């Protein structure tokens, strides 16, 4: 939970512009669009990084390259790399960051319209963000289905396999015989229907507020390289203010930058602490932290 | 919808 600024430069002033826009439009709400950057301070090992215990266990197992672990044809051929990843990443093995708790503060103040997330942690929900405000664009472990017929399975049947030494005898469907997996969106599958359907309602909400008060969309801790999520920032209305809190300028904010775009080069946890101070909400934050 | 999860 302690943070520091990324460089000698202060970002307090940029962050103060953000707080200034919410003080001027006090019943306006914010849409957040987040990725793996916001969960780095929680100690979630990156499966692409050498140097993690996960990476070396997956290499030992003959995984050809990291993202094969999220590839349906590979999993069908050999489910063990996926099961080993799950055993290490499964919810309940980490705790939410100070950034995750900022979202829950924004909900308590009724200024959260929706969070769109690329992460399959579920730390937004664990932190107490309501179901109706979350869109887990790449799925989670909380549902499971037969890859062959779609039959539904409680998540606990897959869970119970991961506590076994060694892991063998994978979940198989009692109707068709194919593998059952978690509802994690693998590369090459479509996203859940609620992704497109809710962005459709929220795109319409963004346009209608510019003609009345004014809304804010803040993108944090993502490289905007995975589609179709990363088509979102380009689809934000021309007249709706966009903020990027990211170690680097990426995506549509580097390709096609907009006069009102605000870029803040800062660690998501440090961003959270500066925003809460520039908002005046120190007291209700502190209390959420110590529960 | 946007297509399938890709780079
Ligand atoms: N927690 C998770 O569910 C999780 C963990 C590890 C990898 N992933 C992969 C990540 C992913 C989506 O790409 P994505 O979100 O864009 O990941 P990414 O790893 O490609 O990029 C994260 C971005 O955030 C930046 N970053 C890293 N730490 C911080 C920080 N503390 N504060 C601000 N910015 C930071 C960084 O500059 C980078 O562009 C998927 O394909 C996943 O499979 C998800
Ligand atoms: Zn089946």
């Amino acid at each position: 939970m302690a943070s520091m600024s990324v460089s000698t430069a202060s970002t307090e002033m940029s962050v103060r512009k953000i707080a200034a826009h919410m003080k001027s439009n006090p019943n306006a709400k914010v849409i957040f669009m987040v990725g793996a950057g916001i969960s780095t301070s929680c100690g979630i090992p990156d499966f692409r990084s050498p140097g993690t215990g996960l990476y070396h266990n997956l290499a030992r197992l003959k995984l050809p390259y990291p993202e094969a672990v999220f590839d349906v044809d590979f999993f069908q051929s050999d489910p063990l790399p996926f099961y080993t990843l799950a055993k290490e990443l499964y919810p309940g093995n980490f705790r939410p960051s100070k950034f995750h708790y900022l979202l829950k503060l924004f909900q308590d103040k009724d200024v959260l319209k929706r969070v769109y997330t690329q992460n399959f942690d579920t730390l937004e929900r664990q932190a107490g963000v309501k179901d109706d405000l979350i869109i887990e664009a790449h799925g989670s472990f909380a549902h499971c289905h037969c890859i062959g017929c779609g039959k539904v399975y409680p998540p606990q049947v897959f869970k119970s396999k991961l506590a076994e030494h060694p892991i063998k005898d994978f979940v198989k469907c009692d109707v068709c015989g194919e593998l059952v997996k978690p509802a994690i969106v693998f590369f090459g599958e479509d996203l859940p229907d609620s992704f497109s359907e809710t962005w459709l309602n929220d795109s319409e909400w963004l346009r209608e507020k510019i003609t009345t008060q004014q809304p804010l969309v803040i993108v944090v801790g993502t490289s905007l390289a995975v589609y179709p999520f990363a088509s979102l920032p380009e689809e934000i209305p021309r007249k709706v203010k966009r903020v990027l809190c990211n170690l680097e300028t990426v995506g549509d904010f580097k390709a096609n930058k907009r006069p009102t775009d605000l870029i803040v080069h800062q660690y998501s946890d440090e961003f959270a602490e500066q925003l809460v101070e520039e908002l005046g909400w120190q007291e209700d934050f502190e209390k959420i932290l110590t529960a | 919808k946007g297509g399938a999860k890709r780079h």
